[PDB]
C-alpha cells in the first residue's frame, strides 16, 4: 500500500449563541430504510462516515430518493465561510491555447475530510423497521454533500495541493473551477497528454481522482450556458417563448435571456419589456406587446436568425472598445483587437433621472466598459466613441463637475453626439434684456408668467393648473420664443437655473423639451440670476 | 509582546468586497505579498475567515518602485473606540503655528510589532486574479499593517521612547503623529531644515513633503472696486451680498438695489449713488471683519465641499456647521494634470486632506462634485496617500461657485 499524502483538514465552529440541529426524523417507507442501509453500510465500509454509539449528538433529518442528508437547519447555524467564487470566468478573456483539457473530479467533497471537532454535529438517524427498535445513528467524516462549508473548504484544499505541480509547470495554465480543472497549454499533443497525465498522478498521491485516460470531456465544452470551441466561443441556444398572453414572470425570463444573449449577439434592445415589468404587481399577470416592442422582439429574432461567435483574447494584440447610440437613452458596444473580430459585445441603459444628455451617458458608459474590462482582461481598452475632440473639449472643460474618459479615439459613424446650446459667459452687448417671471397661487393653482424688457416689451400670460417652478420655465420659455437670435434673460428661480445649468437635451417635462428647441435655435442666450423679492429692477413680481 | 485588541460591543469583521484590479497592480502586491509572507509579516489563511478588507497599490512621489495600501476605513470604524478614547493620540495646535512641516513615512516600523493573535483574523484582504480564472490569494497580518489605525495607538510607546533624545535636544522642533505618517515642524530655513531632517531620519535608522502653513490664512470675501458698473455688475454683486448675508448679518443692500429699479439693459452702465457707495464701503468693513462665533467641536465631523472653477482652479472649504467656515482655500497647481479633471480632484482631496490633519488632527467628510461612478473608477489611479478620507457626491451644481472665485 502507497501511503496517501497528507491533507490538513479546516476548523470549523457554530455561530455564536447557536447550537446545533435538533430536528425530528419524519417517517420513511420501508423500502427507503432498506436501501438507506445499503448505502451507509458501503458507506461505512468505505470509511467516509462513522458509527456512533447512542449518546447525545445532533439529529439531522434524511431521506432517500440515491439518499440524501438535509442540513436546513444546519445551514441556518453554522458559521460563515469565505465567498467560494463570485463571478465566473468569461470566454472572451481566455487566451487561446493549442490544447485544453477539462477534468472532473469525482467524488469531490467526499474526499476532503470533516473537521473531527465539527463531525458530532454532522450526525443523522435512519429509522428502523416498524418502530421497534432504536434507530441507527451514523455521522459524516467528510465533507457532505449540500453542507455550507463543502464547497470554500474543498476548493482550498483543491488550490493547497495543486499548487506545487502549477508552479514546477510554468509551460502549462491551470485554471480551478468549483469541481473542475481546466489545464491549457500550447506544447506539442503528446507532450499535453503526459503532463495531464503527470497532473492527475500527483493528484492521486493526495487521493484525488480523475477520468482515467482519455474517456475525458472533448471539445466543443458546454460551461456555464457558453459553449467553448477551440479557436471561438459563443453562447448555448436561447429559447424565446412565446405566447399571446405574455405574463410578468415571462418577461423577466426574456429579459434574463436577451440580457445573457447580448454578450455576444450585438443589437439587443430590452427597454421596452423593462418598461412592462416596471411593475410588480402580479406574476401571473397578461400584458400587452407595444407595438415598438412589437419591432424589438421582431428585430431581436432577427439577430437570432444567423449565429455569432466571439475570439479569443491576445495579449500582444490591443484591446478596442467602440460605442454606438441607439437611441431612446440605448448604447451598444463592441470590445474587439481585429475589425469584424469582436472578443464580445454588449449594452448600457441611461439611469432613472428626470434631465439628462448624450455625453453624460456616453461617459457612464465609457465607465461601465471599463469595469467590465478591468475585470475581464486586467486593462482598459482604447475607445472609438461618436464624438469629436472639440466636442468633449467644451464639455469637460465647460461642465461644473469633473469628469473624465481614458484615451480614445474620434469614430465617425452617425449618430454622432454633439452639444446642442451654450450659454454664454458674459451679458450680450447689444442684445435685448428680457427681465421674465413667473408666479402660482397654491390655493388655487392659477398663476401668471411674462416677461418685460429693455426696449418696452411685455407679456403676461395666464394659466390654470400650474405651479411656482412651471410659471418660472413658461415665463424663460416665452422669452425664448418672443426674442431675436440673440438674447439676455434675467430670472429669479434657482430651479429653472439649476434644470439649465445641469445642461440637459431630453427631459421628462416637456415644458423643459420646449425650452431646450428654443435654445437650440439661437446663436447667443446670456442666462443671468438674481436674489427674488430684493426691489431688483426688471424683476417684476407684482405681474407675476 | 503583543497588546490585545478586541472590537466594539455587538459588532463583527468587516467583509468588504474586493474591487477589480489592473494586471500591473496585481502582479505588484503579488510580488510584494511573496516578500511580505518569506518575512513573516503577512501569512496565507483558509476558508474558515470569512473577513476582507480591499487593497490595491500605488505609486509615491520621486519613487517608480510600487506601495501596497489597505483601504482600513471599515475596519477603522469596526474599532474606532481604540485608536481615540482609549489609546489616542493627542492633537497639538502650535503644529500649523510653525513655519515648514516635512511629512514622512514611519510604516517600516510597523512591521516590527507583532500584532495580537485574537485580531489576525479581522485583518484579511485578498490579492485577486483577472477573469476570476484562480481562487484569489488571501493573507492575514501577522504585525502592525499600515493604515490601521490601531498600528499609531500601539507604537506611541515605542514612538515616544524613540524620539525621547531628539526632543530633548532640539525643543523647539513639534512632532506629530497620523497614521503612518510623521509631521514635524520647524521654523528654520529649508536648508537647516532638510538638514535636520536628515538628522531625524538616521536617528530613526538606527532604532530599528515640504509644507508651509505660515502661508496660509483663512481668504475673505471680497467684493470689486470699479469706477463704472453695469446693471450685470450691480446684478452680481447683490446676489453675491445677499448670499453673504447668510455668513454676516449686518449686510444690506437695499440702496444698491435701488440702483437697479427700472428695466435697463445688462450691459448699460449705471452710476453708483453716495447711499449706495456708503453701503457698499459698510460691506466692505462688515466683510472684513471675522465670522461671528466659530468654534470647532471635536466631536462633530468636518466637512469639506470642493468646487471646481476652471482653468485647473478648484475652491474649498471646511466647516462643520453651514455658513460657519473653519477654513477656506483655494488649489492651482501645475504639476501634470491640465487635461484631466478626476487627477485634480484627487490631489486636491489629498491635499486638503493633510491641511485638516495638521490643523485638526484628523481628516473630513468631503462633498466632491463628481458623480460616483467616474470617481470610484479613476481615483484610484493617482491616489499617494497612505489614509484615505470619507466622501459623498454633490450631483446638483451649486449656485455659490463664482461666489468664492
Ligand atoms: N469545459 C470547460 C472550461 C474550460 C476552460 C478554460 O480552459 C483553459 C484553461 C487554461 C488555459 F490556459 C486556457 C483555457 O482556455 C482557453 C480557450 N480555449 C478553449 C478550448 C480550446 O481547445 N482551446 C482554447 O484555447 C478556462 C476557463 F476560464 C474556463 N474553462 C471552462
Ligand atoms: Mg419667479
Amino acid at each position: 500500500m502507497v501511503p496517501i499524502s497528507p491533507i490538513e483538514t479546516v476548523p470549523v465552529k457554530l455561530k455564536p449563541g447557536m447550537d446545533g440541529p435538533k430536528v425530528k426524523q419524519w417517517p420513511l417507507t420501508e423500502e427507503k430504510i432498506k436501501a438507506l442501509v445499503e448505502i451507509c453500510t458501503e458507506m461505512e465500509k468505505e470509511g467516509k462516515i462513522s458509527k456512533i454509539g447512542p449518546e447525545n449528538p445532533y439529529n439531522t433529518p434524511v431521506f432517500a430518493i440515491r439518499k440524501l442528508v438535509d442540513f436546513r437547519e444546519l445551514n441556518k447555524r453554522t458559521q460563515d465561510f469565505w465567498e467560494v467564487q463570485l463571478g465566473i470566468p468569461h470566454p472572451a478573456g481566455l487566451k487561446k491555447k493549442k490544447s485544453v483539457t477539462v477534468l472532473d473530479v469525482g467524488d469531490a467533497y467526499f474526499s476532503v475530510p470533516l473537521d473531527e471537532d465539527f463531525r458530532k454535529y454532522t450526525a443523522f438517524t435512519i429509522p428502523s423497521i416498524n418502530n421497534e427498535t432504536p434507530g441507527i445513528r451514523y455521522q459524516y467524516n467528510v465533507l457532505p454533500q449540500g453542507w455550507k462549508g463543502s464547497p470554500a473548504i474543498f476548493q482550498s484544499s483543491m488550490t493547497k495541493i495543486l499548487e506545487p505541480f502549477a508552479a514546477q509547470n510554468p509551460d502549462i495554465v491551470i485554471c480551478q473551477y468549483m469541481d473542475d480543472l481546466y489545464v491549457g497549454s500550447d506544447l506539442e499533443i503528446g507532450q499535453h497528454r503526459t503532463k495531464i497525465e503527470e497532473l492527475r498522478q500527483h493528484l492521486l498521491r493526495w487521493g484525488l481522482t480523475t477520468p482515467d485516460k482519455k474517456h475525458q470531456k472533448e471539445p466543443p465544452f458546454l460551461w456555464m450556458g457558453y459553449e467553448l470551441h477551440p479557436d471561438k466561443w459563443t453562447v448555448q441556444p436561447i429559447v424565446l417563448p412565446e405566447k399571446d398572453s405574455w405574463t410578468v414572470n415571462d418577461i423577466q425570463k426574456l429579459v434574463g435571456k436577451l440580457n445573457w444573449a447580448s454578450q455576444i449577439y450585438p443589437g439587443i434592445k430590452v427597454r421596452q419589456l423593462s418598461k412592462l415589468l416596471r411593475g410588480t404587481k402580479a406574476l401571473t399577470e397578461v400584458i400587452p406587446l407595444t407595438e415598438e416592442a412589437e419591432l424589438e422582439l421582431a428585430e431581436n429574432r432577427e439577430i437570432l436568425k444567423e449565429p455569432v461567435h466571439g475570439v479569443y483574447y491576445d495579449p500582444s494584440k490591443d484591446l478596442i472598445a467602440e460605442i454606438q447610440k441607439q437611441g431612446q437613452g440605448q448604447w451598444t458596444y463592441q470590445i474587439y483587437q481585429e475589425p469584424f473580430k469582436n472578443l464580445k459585445t454588449g449594452k448600457y441603459a441611461r439611469m432613472r433621472g428626470a434631465h439628462t444628455n448624450d455625453v453624460k451617458q456616453l461617459t457612464e458608459a465609457v465607465q461601465k466598459i471599463t469595469t467590465e474590462s478591468i475585470v475581464i482582461w486586467g486593462k482598459t481598452p482604447k475607445f472609438k466613441l461618436p464624438i469629436q475632440k472639440e466636442t468633449w473639449e467644451t464639455w469637460w472643460t465647460e461642465y461644473w463637475q469633473a469628469t473624465w474618459i481614458p484615451e480614445w479615439e474620434f469614430v465617425n459613424t452617425p449618430p454622432l453626439v454633439k452639444l446642442w446650446y451654450q450659454l454664454e459667459k458674459e451679458p450680450i452687448v447689444g442684445a435685448e434684456t428680457f427681465y421674465v417671471d413667473g408666479a402660482a397661487n397654491r390655493e388655487t393653482k392659477l398663476g401668471k408668467a411674462g416677461y418685460v424688457t429693455n426696449k418696452g416689451r411685455q407679456k403676461v400670460v395666464p394659466l390654470t393648473n400650474t405651479t411656482n417652478q412651471k410659471t418660472e420655465l413658461q415665463a424663460i420659455y416665452l422669452a425664448l420664443q418672443d426674442s431675436g437670435l440673440e438674447v439676455n434673460i434675467v430670472t429669479d428661480s434657482q430651479y429653472a437655473l439649476g434644470i439649465i445649468q445641469a445642461q440637459p437635451d431630453k427631459s421628462e417635462s416637456e415644458l423643459v423639451n420646449q425650452i431646450i428647441e428654443q435654445l437650440i435655435k439661437k446663436e447667443k442666450v446670456y442666462l443671468a440670476w438674481v436674489p427674488a423679492h430684493k426691489g431688483i429692477g426688471g424683476n417684476e413680481q407684482v405681474d407675476k | 509582546e503583543t497588546v490585545p485588541v478586541k472590537l466594539k460591543p455587538g459588532m463583527d469583521g468587516p467583509k468588504v468586497k474586493q474591487w477589480p484590479l489592473t494586471e500591473e497592480k496585481i502582479k505588484a502586491l503579488v510580488e510584494i505579498c511573496t516578500e511580505m509572507e518569506k518575512e513573516g509579516k503577512i501569512s496565507k489563511i483558509g476558508p474558515e475567515n470569512p473577513y476582507n478588507t480591499p487593497v490595491f497599490a500605488i505609486k509615491k512621489k520621486d519613487s517608480t518602485k510600487w506601495r501596497k495600501l489597505v483601504d482600513f476605513r471599515e475596519l477603522n470604524k469596526r474599532t474606532q473606540d481604540f485608536w481615540e478614547v482609549q489609546l489616542g493620540i493627542p492633537h497639538p495646535a502650535g503644529l500649523k503655528k510653525k513655519k515648514s512641516v516635512t511629512v514622512l513615512d514611519v510604516g517600516d516600523a510597523y512591521f516590527s510589532v507583532p500584532l495580537d493573535e485574537d485580531f489576525r483574523k479581522y485583518t484579511a484582504f485578498t490579492i485577486p486574479s483577472i477573469n476570476n480564472e484562480t481562487p484569489g490569494i488571501r493573507y492575514q497580518y501577522n504585525v502592525l499593517p499600515q493604515g490601521w489605525k490601531g498600528s499609531p495607538a500601539i507604537f506611541q510607546s515605542s514612538m515616544t521612547k524613540i524620539l525621547e533624545p531628539f526632543k530633548k535636544q532640539n525643543p523647539d522642533i513639534v512632532i506629530y503623529q497620523y497614521m503612518d505618517d510623521l509631521y514635524v515642524g520647524s521654523d528654520l530655513e529649508i536648508g537647516q531644515h532638510r538638514t535636520k531632517i536628515e538628522e531625524l531620519r538616521q536617528h530613526l535608522l538606527r532604532w530599528g513633503y515640504e509644507l508651509h502653513p505660515d502661508k496660509w490664512t483663512v481668504q475673505p470675501i471680497v467684493l470689486p472696486e470699479k469706477d463704472s458698473w453695469t446693471v450685470n455688475d450691480i446684478q452680481k454683486l447683490v446676489g453675491k451680498l445677499n448670499w453673504a448675508s447668510q455668513i454676516y448679518p449686518g449686510i444690506k443692500v437695499r440702496q444698491l438695489s435701488k440702483l437697479l429699479r427700472g428695466t435697463k439693459a445688462l450691459t448699460e452702465v449705471i452710476p453708483l449713488t453716495e447711499e449706495a457707495e456708503l453701503e457698499l464701503a459698510e460691506n466692505r468693513e462688515i466683510l472684513k471683519e471675522p465670522v461671528h462665533g466659530v468654534y470647532y467641536d471635536p466631536s462633530k465631523d468636518l466637512i469639506a465641499e470642493i468646487q471646481k472653477q476652471g482653468q485647473g482652479q478648484w475652491t474649498y472649504q471646511i466647516y462643520q456647521e453651514p455658513f460657519k467656515n473653519l477654513k477656506t482655500g483655494k488649489y492651482a497647481r501645475m504639476r501634470g494634470a491640465h487635461t484631466n479633471d478626476v487627477k485634480q480632484l484627487t490631489e486636491a482631496v489629498q491635499k486638503i486632506t493633510t491641511e485638516s490633519i495638521v490643523i485638526w488632527g484628523k481628516t473630513p467628510k468631503f462633498k466632491l462634485p463628481i458623480q460616483k461612478e467616474t470617481w470610484e473608477t479613476w481615483w484610484t489611479e493617482y491616489w499617494q496617500a497612505t489614509w484615505i478620507p470619507e466622501w459623498e457626491f454633490v450631483n446638483t451644481p451649486p449656485l455659490v461657485k463664482l461666489w468664492y472665485q
